[PDB]
């Protein structure tokens, strides 16, 4: 069995890399085609953290707003999140304020949060500098990393933070 | 609107190739055919069908995966595009042997024992007005080799005179009722006008 579960939901626009995180982070793999998520899914992956064996049961939910609704019922028990935008694309870092107030909104369980800018690999069209998203991750009190799940860079360290933080608080 | 008619071409001829496989049993068992291998092959038929006519552009079929069949009550999902890159419709669609009579749960442990009818009426609810819960009959009661559909909308309605479990209603339903619609018939409220179905009353919707 395990000594702890956790509930983390995985929540930003469509085409910004959710699955493809998850992907990483739980197969240790990558993919390039693009197979968007319809509703919501979920894996589970476990850890060891402070000598103690800890569950995540990871949601990705799916960008679109025609799922926003289904995908806010999901919200519930929910315990951290990973709300991520896309340093390709400048729509995905707009967006952040209303994912955040979604979340304060549909859960505001103590859920912590942590902002990640995903495709940092894809520097040549970067279109959101690093530091707008940590003055908002700082603004909205977040942790903040930049990732690549195509690379595999910073995906571990964000979920692990997002793990800390809600152990943490305890 | 070619989608209607190429889609509703697929169902029968995905049915009719599902046709073959529906009342097998094993040599000393009573055991049939596993309940996703009827799936995927009614699905390999279709998308099959659905590509030589060159309709995938405006048509996605998503099978959903064990956590989403579980969580959905649904185990695939039509969505329809538009002339335009928007969605216009989605059928979530469950599939049903009603030859022999439970969901097996997934490995969650945080709540969730509610029916397979259930789920997909509160997945329908939640995703929104394009979207219509559709179950597949693969065999009744005699007749192991017959497939039928039913609107969820229609054992909905005849449950506000039955007053009985949801599962319960959609077997009374696929009996007791004989009037049918083609499934060219229905469909044809593909891109417009999405009153006719979840409007389409007290009958059963017919494949062969
Ligand atoms: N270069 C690069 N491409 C990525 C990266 N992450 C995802 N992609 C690509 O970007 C696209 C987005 O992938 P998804 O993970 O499916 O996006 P999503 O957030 O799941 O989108 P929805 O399921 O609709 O919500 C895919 O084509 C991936 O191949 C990344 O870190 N670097
Ligand atoms: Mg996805």
């Amino acid at each position: 069995n395990f000594d702890y579960m956790f509930k983390l939901l995985i929540i930003g626009n469509s085409s910004v890399g959710k699955t493809s995180f998850l992907f990483r982070y739980a197969d240790d793999t990558f993919t390039p085609a693009f197979v968007s998520t319809v509703g919501i899914d979920f894996k589970v992956k476990t850890v060891y953290r402070h000598e103690k064996r800890v569950k995540l049961q990871i949601w990705d939910t799916a960008g679109l707003e025609r799922y926003r609704t289904i995908t806010t019922a999901y919200y519930r028990g929910a315990m951290g999140f990973i709300l991520m935008y896309d340093i390709t694309n400048e729509e995905s870092f707009n967006a952040v304020q209303d994912w955040a107030t979604q979340i304060k909104t549909y859960s505001w369980d103590n859920a912590q949060v942590i902002l990640v800018g995903n495709k940092c690999d894809m520097e040549e069209e970067r279109v959101v500098p690093t530091e707008k998203g940590q003055l908002l991750a700082e603004q909205l009190g977040f942790d903040f990393f930049e990732a690549s799940a195509k690379e595999n860079i910073s995906v571990r360290q964000a979920f692990e933070r997002l793990v800390d933080a809600i152990c943490d608080k305890m | 609107p070619v989608v209607c008619e190429v889609v509703s071409e697929a169902i029968v001829h995905a049915a009719q190739k599902l046709k073959e496989y529906l009342g097998f049993e094993y040599p000393p068992s009573k055991l049939c055919p596993a309940a996703n291998t009827l799936n995927e092959i009614f699905l390999i038929h279709f998308i099959t069908f659905c590509q030589e006519k060159g309709v995938d552009e405006w048509l996605t079929t998503t099978k959903m995966t064990k956590h989403q069949a579980f969580l959905f009550g649904a185990d695939w999902i039509w969505t329809f595009w538009g002339s335009d890159k928007q969605i216009k419709l989605q059928l979530a669609v469950q599939t049903l042997q009603m030859s022999s009579p439970s969901n097996p749960e997934s490995r969650v442990e945080e709540s969730w024992k509610k029916s397979r009818f259930d789920k997909l009426e509160e997945f329908c609810n939640l995703i929104g007005e394009d979207c219509l819960g559709l179950f597949i009959i693969f065999g009744m009661p005699g007749k192991p080799k017959d497939i039928r559909g039913v609107v969820l909308d229609s054992v909905k309605s005849q449950m506000v005179r039955s007053h009985l479990p949801g599962g319960k209603a959609v077997a009374q339903f696929v009996l007791e009722t004989e009037d049918c619609v083609f499934i060219k018939e229905l469909l044809r409220n593909c891109l417009s006008k999405k009153d006719g179905l979840r409007e389409v009353g007290k009958v059963y919707i017919s494949i062969l």
